């Protein structure tokens, strides 16, 4: 309950600062104006490279999600099985990265 | 696609279906379905045209929605039983949800509307994988959970599947959509005998896999997609027209062909249980499938549609393809009815 | 010589034909071995000798 | 009048033209994915409420 | 199968043999551009293999006993009747042109098969990118109809998308006057029965579409008549090329392995040559096709698969 | 049973009906699909924590991993469709009717 | 009120799902699903499943919804939205007022109307979270589970590199 | 149907009690029909690749016949085993339930009055 | 005189998308023979002076 009070306080202070930052310089009057970019008006080109690095992040993030309970898994009775599956998961992450390397996946985001 | 990568991906498909078959835990059933879909998506996109991307999009959305309904059915089973054994479900609502999810995975009606599009978009070999291998996993799960299936639900799905898969394929000229509506009809026939005697379900599964395997092996051997392209085989190879004659006549269940065997055993088992009306309406529906198989045979084999001049050049090149087990799959799919009591090996 | 190219089956692949005949003879002798073991096991279990 | 027209019409021809009509109406589909998934929704709602199939 | 995916698994890669000398070069020109000896000289000066120009009997030149078969089993058409009667009744013009395009597709498939299976370059003669230059000339002459051109362009649309264009294209500037001069200096009386506007239509489709549509997706060369008489200067121009066009650059083992698995399957190459479009100029009816196919069963070496015919003396068939 | 279970199931059925009525976008279909996954995660987690069934605590992580890899596969399918047509519209996907 | 805090967060969770399921846009759909993932994580955190809620934040909203917003923001740039929103909100608040007045409701199963604190245990678990030990048993017991999950992720990498290649 | 019986012995093609049964003879009509299916497989195999159908691959047609007889013999063994298990389970259930299968008194036809229906 | 084998028009019956075109399913064109559809660009930037140099790029990503 201390956590939700602290989150409410931080969110409320941030929302208050954002409201003040958007509405204090509106009290100034100065003037009005006309107000008419390296690319002028062209459609946004879809980059395949950015999407490939996003999915590569997502897959290695899932493999991290499998790797996360290792500090609690070292406390087990069954250490040989635990150590074998831990080294197995980190080796499968390395095989994922090596297949990402050698079959030309990390190109122009190297 | 890299051939080593193709072998790894096909073994991942087979591993997913094996994990569905062998496992006693519901999460491992769901994991087997996820592995199956995840590895079968590049098999559909082996050619990388827009039709395969559309077909894999439709297939992915249908199998994903089915897998989410499957996990919801598993989770409600964990409510009402507190355990994970793959056996009967301890809830009517989990039974209805899991039967709907397996109906979306089999492509049974009224969840059938993805089967002809995904069959039409992808190549012939991936269509063969889709229509033969992908029926093995949800029929195994339906084989395991039958003490909880609502009778009226599975019979409604079965007769609606047979009527839609029959009254659909009469119009078609594409060969893959004909195989797709044949798939919908045969899955209706398999699920209708499921609660009465499931050995006949496995018998219809084997005979259907043999007949669809023969038909797509012939379609790969001649590279035919439509009715007319199939009917121009007579001058390229006359024997292939005879083989699609006898196998298309088998798939509608002519006596004494071996495609008559499953539905004859199904009507034999459904009248033991005092259902005379329901296999009667089913056999009345199957005659439409038999009719457009007759129409296709009049197109292909019993008549000879006029060819072009370029066929004379293809006379001088015999087929350099891997027609793997095509005489074996043709002999099994037509001349097997004198061995009808072989069905007891599936007990 | 008749054919302007050497055909893929102008000469028999002796490896493949030897595999064919050897595997077929192996299946026949293994079938007859299993059948004789089956009839002897039948007459040993039922005591019909 | 009988044996080229009426007896020819009554058993095979009405069946023939009716299966032709219903074959056209089953594959009268416009191939749009919104149509089919909306029919899946109508399937789920009719199956739950209209048919007592959850009982 | 001597070649399959198991050959690619066990180590037979296609960029081992693919050196810089394995270049695909096509020399083109009109009916009397005189390139037939230039192709042989360029083939004997660059270490490349030469393919003679495919006609009616190219499939006869590959298959069987090699000799040109009778004109009922192969072709059902002629160049000479096309020259005598170009606006013919039965439609032999487009039938001959479709048979020639099928033979050029078989020739180009043999070219890519040689270039990918041996690594030895191929000098071509009027390849599949330069076959519509005769069809459009026939159509502008009114020798054929519109649906023939649409049929050919459908077949082109479902065939040419799978194949890669050659590296170098050499074009021979010969005007129509010298072409007609060499027509009179040949001595073939059917070939002497050709008018002027047909050669002009071939020239127009050449210089307006073929070199402009290949000047970006390959390296085109354009030379006159007299300067092609020394082939060693042409070989000099070939040896100093900066390749930056065509889809040859972005090729791995896998794309060219897909290409090699495609081109050696002759029926899959020849598949959509005969799309089932009932065009009556090329439509051979069922009784006539029956008759010619049963007589094709009667030829020596054509009854069975080629290693099983007992009218030419195949041995050990009972052990095959 | 519990009432929060009814609310998580109603969340699942709401994202179901949002998935079964396409408007325009394929990304909206994938977001309804992952809302279905999220409600499965919440419901399975509440049942597994509530019964103190210890060995199923590793089950929701496996659910999350498999269905997130499923979503990555869906995003790659959507990007191939976006390369084909330009949008992620579902009315572009009408080729396989014939 | 505070006894009903899991119920309040569940109502906010359903309101978020009706908010984005009416589908204004994939951008605002992702926005509403982010807010719904946070409040559903709060639902998980109020039963003592701290690690699974942090798996929600770290993996779901951390990787997957970030990649959804990443793909949405570079590949895209109503009446029915507001109508479906008020329709779903009227259905949900009818259910809320029913269970407020009746303390019992049946939509598909029968449901309680009490606070959902009533379904707990009153003991202690010693020197471990039970759920922490259950996830720590992924390596010592779940050999087959880790094998099939890691193989599915390796094939996931391979599959994505195949189909995003285009060729 | 009988999956409760073969759930304690899993994945056994032919169990240990199958060897109490008489094996199918090598002159069995079922096995000879499967050999005929092997001959037809050889014929269609020569037909699809344009070989002399009755001469080419005597080794190959003999391999088809040998392989189909070899698989079909074990299939007939499993068939006979499963039907023997079916009759054994049925007869043990009849013996273990005498009260459900009553010995009906077989009436002689002098007591059996069927109504005569005349045909005229 | 001899056995009837079909003409062109009888085989035209099996050469469409469906055997029977109705008024709703009449808009269909037949699919491609090799099952490949046609798929149906480079970026340009204008760097202002914000010495001073106005670069105009033609970028390929
Ligand atoms: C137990 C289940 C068994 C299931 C089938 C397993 C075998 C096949 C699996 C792989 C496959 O398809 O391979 C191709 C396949 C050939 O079929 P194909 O691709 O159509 O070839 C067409 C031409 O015949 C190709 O001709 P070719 O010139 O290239 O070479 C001739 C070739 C040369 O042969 C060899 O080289 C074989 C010798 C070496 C084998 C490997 C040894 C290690 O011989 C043949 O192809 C003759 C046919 C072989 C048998 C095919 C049918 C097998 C049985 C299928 C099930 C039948 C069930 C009937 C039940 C009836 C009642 C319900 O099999 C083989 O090449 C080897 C077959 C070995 C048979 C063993 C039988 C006992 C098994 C126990
Ligand atoms: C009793 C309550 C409980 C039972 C269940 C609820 C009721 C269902 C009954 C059984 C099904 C009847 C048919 C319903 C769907 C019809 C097909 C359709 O969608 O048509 C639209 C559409 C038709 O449009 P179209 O193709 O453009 O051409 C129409 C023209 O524009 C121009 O055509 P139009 O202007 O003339 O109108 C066309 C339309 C309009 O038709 C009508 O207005 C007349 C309909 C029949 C009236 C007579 C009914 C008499 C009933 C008995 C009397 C009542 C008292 C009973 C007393 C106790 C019993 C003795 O007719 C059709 O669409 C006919 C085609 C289908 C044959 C119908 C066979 C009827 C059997 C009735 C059994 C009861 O067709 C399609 O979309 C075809 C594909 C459909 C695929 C999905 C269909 C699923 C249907 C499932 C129903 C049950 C669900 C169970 C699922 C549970 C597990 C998951
Ligand atoms: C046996 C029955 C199955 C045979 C299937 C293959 C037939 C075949 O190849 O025929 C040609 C072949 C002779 O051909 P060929 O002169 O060498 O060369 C062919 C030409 O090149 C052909 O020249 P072409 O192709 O250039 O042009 C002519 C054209 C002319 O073609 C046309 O005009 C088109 C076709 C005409 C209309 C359709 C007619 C019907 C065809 C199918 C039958 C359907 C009704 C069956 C019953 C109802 C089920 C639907 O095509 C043909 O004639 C093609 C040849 C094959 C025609 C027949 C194909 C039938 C395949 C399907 C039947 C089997 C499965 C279903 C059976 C159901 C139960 C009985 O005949 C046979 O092989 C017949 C069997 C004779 C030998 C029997 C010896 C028995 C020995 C027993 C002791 C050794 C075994 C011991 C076993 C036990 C050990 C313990
Ligand atoms: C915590 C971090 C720092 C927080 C922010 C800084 C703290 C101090 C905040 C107040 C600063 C002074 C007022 C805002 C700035 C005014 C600048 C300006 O040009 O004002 C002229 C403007 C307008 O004057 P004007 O009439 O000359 O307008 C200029 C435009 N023409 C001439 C074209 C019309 O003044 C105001 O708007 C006055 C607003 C209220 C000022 C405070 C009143 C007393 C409060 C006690
Ligand atoms: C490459 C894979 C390398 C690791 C393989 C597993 C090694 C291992 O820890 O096995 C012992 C582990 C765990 O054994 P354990 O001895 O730690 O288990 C103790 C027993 N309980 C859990 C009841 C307390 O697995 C097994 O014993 C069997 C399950 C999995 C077997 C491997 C399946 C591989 C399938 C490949 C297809
Ligand atoms: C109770 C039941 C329990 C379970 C019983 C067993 C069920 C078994 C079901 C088997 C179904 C097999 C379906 C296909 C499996 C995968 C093989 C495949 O599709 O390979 C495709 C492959 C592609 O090769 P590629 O280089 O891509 O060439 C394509 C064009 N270039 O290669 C090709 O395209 C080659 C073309 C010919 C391939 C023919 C393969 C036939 C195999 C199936 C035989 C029949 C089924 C088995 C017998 C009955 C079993 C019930
Ligand atoms: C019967 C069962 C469901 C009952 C509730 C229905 C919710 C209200 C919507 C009614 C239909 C309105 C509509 O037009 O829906 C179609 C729309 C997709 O189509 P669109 O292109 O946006 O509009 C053109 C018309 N098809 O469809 C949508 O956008 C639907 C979005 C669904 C989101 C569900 C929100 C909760 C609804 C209540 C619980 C279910
Ligand atoms: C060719 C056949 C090759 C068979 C190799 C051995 C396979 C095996 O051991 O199968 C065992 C299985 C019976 O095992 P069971 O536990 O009774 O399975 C219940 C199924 N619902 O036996 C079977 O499933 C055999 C029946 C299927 C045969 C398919 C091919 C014909
Ligand atoms: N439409 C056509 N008209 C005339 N000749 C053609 C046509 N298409 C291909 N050719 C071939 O092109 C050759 C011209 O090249 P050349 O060998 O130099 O005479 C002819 O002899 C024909 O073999």
């Amino acid at each position: 309950m201390n956590l939700m009070i602290t989150l409410l306080t931080n969110f409320t202070l941030a929302t208050l600062l954002v409201t003040i930052a958007f509405w204090l310089p509106q009290l100034n009057v100065y003037s009005e104006k006309t107000s008419p970019d390296p690319m002028g008006s062209a459609r946004l080109p879809f980059s395949m490279k950015f999407f490939l690095v996003a999915i590569t992040f997502l897959l290695f993030d899932l493999e991290i999600a499998l790797l996360l309970p290792l500090p609690w898994a070292s406390q087990t009775t069954n250490l040989n099985t635990m150590l074998t599956m831990a080294l197995l998961l980190i080796f499968l992450l390395a095989v994922s990265l090596a297949y990402e390397w050698t079959q030309k996946g990390l190109e122009w985001t190297e | 696609m890299n051939p080593i990568i193709l072998i790894i991906i096909l073994m991942t498909v087979m591993l997913g279906t094996i994990i569905v078959m062998i496992s006693t835990h519901w999460l491992l059933i769901w994991i087997g379905f996820e592995m199956n879909m995840l590895a079968i998506i590049p098999i559909m996109m082996k050619k990388h045209n827009p039709r395969a991307t559309e077909a894999s999009t439709k297939y992915f959305l249908t199998q994903s929605t089915a897998s989410m309904l499957l996990m919801m059915a598993i989770i409600i089973n964990l409510m009402f039983s507190g355990q994970w054994t793959v056996m009967k479900l301890f809830n009517p609502m989990a039974s209805m949800l899991m039967t709907m999810a397996l109906a979306m995975k089999l492509g049974m009606a009224p969840f059938h509307f993805w089967v002809p599009e995904v069959t039409q978009g992808i190549p012939l070999s991936s269509g063969l994988i889709l229509l033969t291998w992908q029926k093995l996993a949800p029929m195994s799960v339906l084989y395991q959970i039958l003490p909880s299936i609502n009778l009226d639900l599975i019979l409604t799905l079965s007769i609606l599947s047979i009527t839609i898969g029959g009254w659909g394929g009469l119009n078609q000229t594409q060969l893959r959509k004909i195989m797709a509506y044949s798939s919908i009809a045969h899955m209706g026939w398999m699920t209708a005998v499921l609660l009465y005697n499931p050995t006949m379900t496995l018998l219809n599964l084997i005979i259907y896999i043999i007949m669809t395997s023969t038909m797509f092996t012939l379609f790969m051997a001649n590279s035919t997609t439509t009715t007319l392209s199939l009917s121009h085989t007579w001058n390229k190879a006359p024997i292939m027209t005879i083989l699609v004659l006898i196998t298309l006549l088998s798939m509608g269940g002519l006596p004494p062909l071996s495609g008559f065997m499953p539905k004859w055993m199904i009507i034999q088992e459904m009248t033991k249980n005092d259902s005379i009306i329901l296999p009667t309406l089913m056999a009345i529906t199957a005659l439409l499938n038999l009719y457009f198989y007759m129409r296709l045979t009049y197109s292909t084999a019993l008549t000879m549609f006029p060819s072009t001049n370029n066929m004379k050049m293809k006379w001088q090149f015999p087929t350099t393809k891997r027609m793997t087990l095509l005489p074996t799959m043709t002999v099994l799919s037509t001349m097997l009815l004198p061995l009808t009591p072989i069905l007891s090996i599936l007990e | 010589k008749f054919y302007i190219q050497e055909p893929p089956h102008g000469s028999p692949n002796w490896l493949k034909v030897g595999l064919t005949l050897g595997t077929s003879a192996f299946l026949w002798i293994y079938l007859i071995k299993q059948h004789n073991e089956d009839v002897l096991e039948y007459k040993r279990r039922n005591g019909l000798e | 009048l009988l044996d080229l027209i009426w007896l020819e019409t009554i058993l095979p021809k009405t069946i023939s033209l009716a299966q032709m009509k219903m074959s056209t109406t089953i594959t009268s589909q416009k191939g749009l994915i919104k149509l089919y998934f909306l029919s899946f929704l109508i399937t789920i709602l009719i199956s739950t409420t209209l048919l007592n199939f959850h009982e | 199968l001597q070649y399959g995916p198991l050959a690619y698994i066990l180590g037979e890669k296609t960029t081992k043999k693919m050196t810089e000398n394995s270049k695909l070069i096509t020399v083109d020109g009109n009916i009397c551009s005189g390139k037939s000896k230039l192709a042989k000289e360029v083939a004997e000066k660059l270490g490349l293999k030469h393919f003679p120009e495919a006609g009616i009997h190219y499939a006869d030149s590959t298959t069987g006993d090699g000799k040109p078969l009778p004109v009922r089993f192969s072709g059902n058409c002629s160049l000479e009747k096309f020259y005598d009667d170009p606006k013919s009744n039965d439609g032999n013009s487009y039938r001959l042109q479709a048979w020639l395009y099928a033979s050029r597709l078989l020739q180009y498939a043999d070219a890519l098969e040689h270039l990918l299976s041996t690594g030895q370059g191929v000098v071509l003669e009027r390849s599949i990118y330069s076959d519509f230059v005769f069809l459009e000339a026939m159509y502008r002459q009114g020798f054929i109809r519109k649906q023939c051109v649409d049929h050919y362009n459908q077949v082109k649309k479902v065939t040419v998308c799978e194949y890669l264009p050659p590296h170098v294209v050499i074009y021979v500037d010969v005007p129509v006057s010298e072409v007609q001069s060499r027509i009179q200096k040949k001595g073939n009386p059917h070939e002497m029965k050709i008018t002027s506007a047909y050669l002009q239509d071939i020239e127009n489709v050449y210089k307006g579409t073929f070199l402009p549509e290949m000047s970006e997706k390959c390296e085109v060369l354009q030379y006159s008549a007299w300067e092609a008489e020394d082939a060693e200067k042409v070989v000099e121009d070939i040896q100093y090329l900066k390749y930056d066009k065509g889809p040859w650059l972005d090729q791995d083992d896998r794309k060219l392995h897909n290409l090699r698995m495609l081109v050696q399957d002759k029926l899959e190459v020849l598949n959509y040559t005969s799309i089932p479009v009932f065009l009556p100029e090329v439509t051979i009816g069922a009784h006539q096709s029956d008759r010619v196919f049963q007589e094709f069963t009667e030829l020596p070496g054509r009854k069975y698969r080629a290693g099983y015919n007992e009218d030419v003396g195949d041995k050990w068939i009972w052990l095959k | 049973m519990s009432l929060v279970y009814m609310n998580i199931m109603m969340a699942f059925t709401v994202s179901l009906t949002g998935l079964l009525m396409y408007r325009s976008h394929l990304m909206s279909s994938l977001l309804c699909l992952e809302g279905m996954m999220l409600s499965l995660f919440i419901l399975a987690t509440l049942m597994i924590l509530n019964s103190h069934f210890t060995l199923a605590s590793m089950m929701p992580i496996i659910l999350l991993v498999f269905a997130a890899c499923e979503a990555a596969l869906g995003l790659s399918l959507l990007v191939m469709v976006s390369n084909t047509y330009g949008t992620d519209y579902v009315q572009n996907l009408n080729l396989l009717q014939c | 009120m505070m006894t009903y805090i899991v119920f309040i967060l569940s109502i906010i969770f359903v309101m978020g799902f009706v908010g984005f399921s009416s589908k204004p846009s994939p951008i605002y759909g992702g926005l509403g699903l982010i807010v719904s993932g946070g409040v559903g994580c709060g639902i998980v955190l109020n039963f003592g499943g701290s690690f699974l809620g942090l798996m929600v934040f770290l993996i779901y909203l951390g990787g997957m919804m970030v990649v959804f917003g990443y793909t949405t923001a570079m590949a895209t740039e109503n009446k029915v939205v507001l109508g479906t929103f008020i329709t779903g909100l009227l259905m949900e608040f009818l259910m809320v007022y029913y269970v407020l007045k009746d303390k019992e409701v049946e939509i598909v199963f029968k449901f309680n109307g009490m606070g959902d604190w009533v379904i707990y245990d009153t003991g202690d678990s010693g020197f471990f979270s039970e759920e922490a030990m259950g996830i720590a048993a992924l390596y010592s017991y779940g050999t087959w589970l880790v094998i099939v999950t890691g193989w599915s992720l390796l094939i996931g990498v391979v599959v994505i590199m195949e189909i995003t290649r285009g060729n | 149907m009988m999956t409760g019986r073969q759930a304690r012995a899993p994945l056994q093609f032919l169990p240990d009690e199958a060897r109490s049964l008489p094996p199918p003879k090598l002159t069995d009509p079922r096995l000879a029909y499967i050999g005929f299916l092997g001959y037809c497989s050889g014929l269609i195999d020569n037909a699809i690749r344009r070989r002399p159908v009755l001469s080419a691959g005597l080794h190959r047609q003999f391999l088809y016949i040998t392989s189909f007889v070899f698989v079909g013999y074990y299939l007939l063994k499993r068939q006979d085993y499963m039907y023997a298990v079916r009759d054994h389970d049925m007869f043990s259930y009849i013996k273990s339930h005498p009260e459900d299968f009553p010995e009906k008194d077989k009436k002689t036809y002098r007591e059996v009055f069927e109504e005569f229906h005349p045909v005229r | 005189a001899r056995q009837w084998q079909p003409d062109v028009e009888w085989a035209e019956q099996y050469g469409g998308a469906v055997m029977y075109p109705t008024k709703e399913t009449a808009h269909w064109k037949p699919p491609p023979w090799n099952d490949v559809d046609p798929p149906k660009s480079n970026l340009t930037l204008n760097f202002g002076p914000q010495g001073v140099l106005r670069l105009v790029m033609e970028l390929s990503g």
